[PDB]
């Protein structure tokens, strides 16, 4: 059933990700020796504008390893673009720790297989609980400030047809779209690509969504959880 | 290309290319003999202090103590230093003192402008100083006749409660409480809302 | 996953109705809730169709819903099968549109056709069964594009000028057939679509490079052909070494132009639901791959 | 920036009070003329007193360069205020709790690389503080005009207001023996 | 002029001298 | 780096407000004037010969 995959990643990136249920992303890098480097969704939280100050302090405290800091330097080096450099792998549940760690990922399957999301990153457009829900990973670019720091969200919705979801996203994110137009006018020598990117990975039953806390090195984080989850990857689709 | 300056009532505007101060000093020192020209006794007394050291004498080429003349290099350096007194190249200032001064003055001056062309630019504000300054002078005179001097009345001006230990213009945003209480213009502004 | 859907008829099943429904086996019907058991009311578009209100609203309501296939029936029981992405299935042509080998399919609300005497299926009391239209890509894309054109043109014009343009636009000819859009009334959904279209159109107008701006002028000066003559005839009412050439900036600008044009295309292209293998020669049935 | 703006506007008010009170058309009392500075050729070829300075030093100079401050326009007031504060005797150290030429100290601090950046900025700010204290003493006195004119005559050989404006604008005023 | 869906309308006229009575007089 | 017309527009704001009646004195309504309007920059002239 499930399509297992296998990756290697150095110890510095692992310690908070080591909880079995996690989500993993692959990042390209211009540096020749680390051609690719593997980053979990939690590590994006240290830079995500949506994450609150306390959770950002915790993330800064945890990921102090030199390799992880170099990874964040590579991430921040990217000029106003991340989806050109980020690629989604899927959900993982197995880990062996060491000087170089081993973990497996599933790119298509539904074989506990809970997927974990940080509480800061989670939003829903609807408070009514639909019986069937899809979940998506979206990246949104802020433009009203001096330079673009990105926003990160993982959201659940009962909408499947893409254009309807883009309509509702436009409705809720009108400020970001106006900010994108403002960026285009205010700095004409610079040309941003999109306001946000939608990517699809989700099939789950809404009655199996949980709220929970997570611990690492006696540091405490608040998270939201999808329990009876199935993973189906998709293409990074750009919207305005 | 040209620069026109005509501040004199009875003289037409001067015509120089660029760097008016340096151009004027160089032209006045070159076209006419500058040996006979003697500056004030303040410059003469400064000349003694400059001559008393060998390195400074070499730098400024001040050879004669008794002579009242002042070399071009000393005057140019003094003028450059005086110009540099306000602007510091270490940190880029957002706006010049004239901009903030015009804002603080025109915050009171807005009442009369509604009877005239509303200025959206600084230049229109600059063009109305002869018609705006008399009101400021009148209100300053009224405040002078009005203040009782709750603060130390040794002098009536701004920046008087400076901490003796602090010796920097820049804040170490943070402002020491009561730093500007002694100024009377800020008192008038606060009274007027 | 709920790989099967059961639906129960509350009304009695006369022999004629059950035979007619037996002829419909392996056709396509939509289901809103995906729940395991569903009543007979939600089977079909009759609960939601309303000629008083927008065809745009019905288009959205249809594109949002889920698709299912039909299975053989029994007393008071009708069985619906949900397709799985990537597998191979048999579907029957619900509409009169011709189907051809090797082109994609889309789902759209029903359209007016020549005789206007649409056959009625399972008219149980005041309720009726109505099927959606499965349409090959060119016709569906053309009709959605022309509906958006209707919305963009008709705005802020009197009925008199609009009257000729709507009779020119509403009629679609496709592979020897003729069709007409039922009720193209402007709706808030169409206004949102038009706002997005205007924003994207202005953005591509702005960020387009100089070479892209001046390309057709230079080539019309250089060459002369029927296509260029038509383009000039269109632009006639509107009608040297580049001082800057920069490959990297040109690459980035064209990437922005592609994201803009990609966005503008999404307003028109309905999501694919079926890709076909070769079709039976009677144009009534075909074997297709299902996509979600 | 509020402190700089307040100081600049106070200086502008003091300058207007000193200058516009008396017409510059007064007969010449000194030997300083622009013709003697350069020659007859250029001077032959080339309302309120402050209005012309508005027309020329305020508008065009700001338009050409907006970063210029009041010190750029009027370097002359620095020496006058510094000497007035010296006559006061109040030093920046005590603030009403050796050297009398802070300008020379700033010049030597800028010239020498061995001087620290922090101390360079400290002297750069202390000269401005002394300038502001001189402005405060001048504004506190009921009569600014007579004191300024007498000090200019005693210190820079300023014999006329027609030459006083030039001394304020250029920062210096030479004269024959 | 103001227009409502049922076709009813109401309208009234202004003199430019009243609208511009002082704003333009300054300029 | 330059700002759009919208932000300097919103910063500059309005400063005047007048009330005007119609010819018949049936209805009264207000007018707003924006200091940043291009109408100011045009410098057009005005007269009302009797």
């Amino acid at each position: 059933q499930a399509l297992t995959a296998r990756f290697f990643v150095p110890e510095g990136l692992v310690e908070f990700e080591a909880q079995p249920g996690a989500l993993l992303i692959r990042m390209e890098t211009g540096c020749d020796s680390p051609r690719h480097l593997y980053i979990s969704l939690y590590l994006l939280g240290i830079r995500a504008s949506n994450v609150s100050a306390s959770t950002r302090c915790l993330l800064e405290s945890v990921y102090t390893a030199s390799a992880a800091r170099a990874a964040l330097q590579w991430l921040d080096l990217g000029p106003h673009l991340l989806h050109r450099r980020l690629e989604t792998l899927g959900c993982v549940k197995t880990v062996s720790l060491g000087i170089t760690s081993l973990l497996t990922c599933v790119m298509r399957g539904y074989l506990v297989f809970a997927l974990m999301i940080p509480k800061d990153m989670y939003l829903t457009w609807e408070e009514t609980r639909g019986r069937l829900q899809y979940v998506y990973l979206i990246i949104v670019y802020d433009y009203d400030g001096p330079e673009t720091r990105p926003g990160i969200y993982v959201l659940t919705s009962s909408i499947a047809h893409w254009q309807t979801l883009v309509d509702v996203a436009r409705g809720k994110f009108a400020r970001e779209r106006c900010s994108f137009v403002n960026r285009r006018i205010t700095r004409p020598r610079q040309i941003p690509l999109c306001t946000g990117v939608i990517q699809k990975l989700g099939w789950c039953l809404a009655d199996d969504i949980h709220t929970s806390f997570l611990v690492h090195k006696e540091l405490k984080l608040s998270v939201v959880r999808l329990d009876n989850f199935s993973v189906e990857l998709g293409d990074f689709r750009e919207f305005v | 290309v040209p620069s026109y300056f005509g501040i004199t009532q009875n003289d037409p505007f001067i015509r120089f290319h660029t760097d008016f101060r340096g151009e004027v000093v160089n032209t006045m020192f070159e076209n006419a003999s500058t040996w006979t020209f003697s500056f004030g006794i303040w410059y003469y007394r400064l000349k003694r202090g400059l001559y008393t050291q060998p390195r400074w004498k070499r730098v400024y080429h001040l050879a004669q103590m008794d002579n009242f003349s002042i070399s071009q290099e000393l005057l140019l350096g003094v003028v450059n230093a005086l110009e540099n007194v306000t602007v510091y190249p270490t940190y880029d200032c957002v706006l010049s003192d004239l901009e903030a001064a015009a804002c603080l003055l025109a915050a009171y001056g807005h009442a009369l402008w509604e009877g005239r062309d509303p200025p959206d630019s600084v230049a229109t504000v600059l063009g109305e100083l002869p018609q705006l300054l008399p009101r400021l002078a009148d209100d300053v005179s009224r405040e002078i006749a009005a203040w009782e001097g709750p603060v130390a009345a040794g002098n009536n001006y701004y920046a008087y409660r400076d901490s003796p230990d602090l010796r920097y213009y820049m804040p170490l945003r943070h402002y020491h409480p009561g730093t500007f209480d002694r100024h009377v213009l800020v008192r008038l502004f606060h009274k007027r809302g | 996953m709920e790989a099967n859907i059961f639906c129960t008829f509350d009304h009695k099943l006369s022999i004629a109705d059950v035979g007619k429904l037996t002829k419909l086996v392996a056709a396509v019907v939509p289901i809103p809730q995906r729940l395991h058991l569903i009543k007979h009311y939600q089977l079909g578009l009759h609960q939601f169709v309303d000629h008083t209100r927008g065809y745009v609203r019905l288009r959205g309501l249809l594109r949002n819903m889920t698709l299912t296939l039909m299975r053989r029936v029994e007393g008071n029981q009708i069985l619906l099968h949900v397709p799985t992405h990537g597998l191979l299935y048999t579907v029957l042509n619900t509409g009169p549109v011709t189907w051809e080998k090797g082109d994609a399919l889309c789902v759209l609300p029903p359209l007016f056709h020549g005789p206007l005497a649409r056959e009625n299926l399972l008219t149980l009391g005041q309720w009726e069964l109505v099927l959606p239209w499965i349409v090959p890509m060119p016709l569906a894309l053309e009709i959605n594009q022309r509906l958006l054109i209707m919305g963009l043109f008709s705005l802020d014009r009197s009925y008199e000028e609009v009257k000729a343009a709507v009779q020119q636009l509403q009629t679609i000819t496709f592979r020897d057939a003729t069709f007409t859009i039922p009720d193209p009334v402007i709706d808030q959904h169409l206004l949102i679509d038009m706002k997005t279209a205007c924003l994207s159109m202005s953005m591509v107008a702005n960020l387009a490079s100089e070479l892209t701006m001046t390309y057709v002028r230079k080539l019309a000066l250089e060459d002369s052909s029927m296509l260029l003559v038509k383009c000039q005839e269109l632009l006639m009412r509107l009608d040297a070494r580049p001082q800057h050439v920069s490959p990297d900036d040109e690459i980035a600008r064209l990437s922005a132009l592609f994201v803009m044009l990609r966005q503008l295309d999404d307003l028109i292209r309905e999501q694919v639901v079926f890709t076909v293998c070769d079709v039976s020669p009677d144009n009534k049935s075909a074997t297709c791959i299902f996509k979600g | 920036y509020l402190r700089s703006g307040l100081t600049c506007l106070a200086g502008l008010l003091l300058l207007w009070k000193v200058t516009n009170a008396d017409s510059v058309f007064a007969p010449r009392t000194g030997k300083f003329t622009l013709a003697d500075l350069l020659g007859s050729d250029a001077v032959a070829g080339g309302v309120r007193n402050f209005e012309f300075l508005v027309r020329y030093y305020i508008g065009p100079w700001y338009a050409r360069d907006p970063a210029v401050t009041l010190s750029q326009l009027f370097p002359g007031l620095a020496l006058l205020a510094v000497t007035e504060s010296v006559r006061s005797g109040w030093d920046p150290s005590r603030r009403e709790d050796s050297k009398s030429n802070p300008v020379a100290d700033y010049m030597f601090a800028q010239s020498s690389k061995q001087y620290g950046d922090l101390r360079r900025l400290e002297v750069h700010d202390a000269l401005l503080f002394h300038y502001e204290h001189g402005l405060g003493r001048l504004l506190s006195v009921t009569l600014p005009r007579h004191r300024v004119s007498t000090l200019g005559s005693s210190l820079f050989n300023v014999n006329d207001i027609y030459e006083l404006l030039y001394f304020l604008v250029l920062g210096f005023l030479p004269s024959v023996a | 002029r103001l227009v409502w869906p049922d076709g009813s309308y109401r309208d009234w006229e202004f003199l430019a001298r009243d609208l511009l009575r002082e704003e333009m007089e300054a300029n | 780096d330059e700002v759009a017309r919208t932000d300097e527009w919103k910063g500059a704001g309005v400063s005047r407000l007048r009330e005007v009646w119609d010819v018949q004195h049936r209805v009264r309504l207000r007018v707003l004037w924006y200091v940043n309007s291009f109408w100011r920059s045009r410098e057009l002239s005005y007269d009302d010969h009797e």
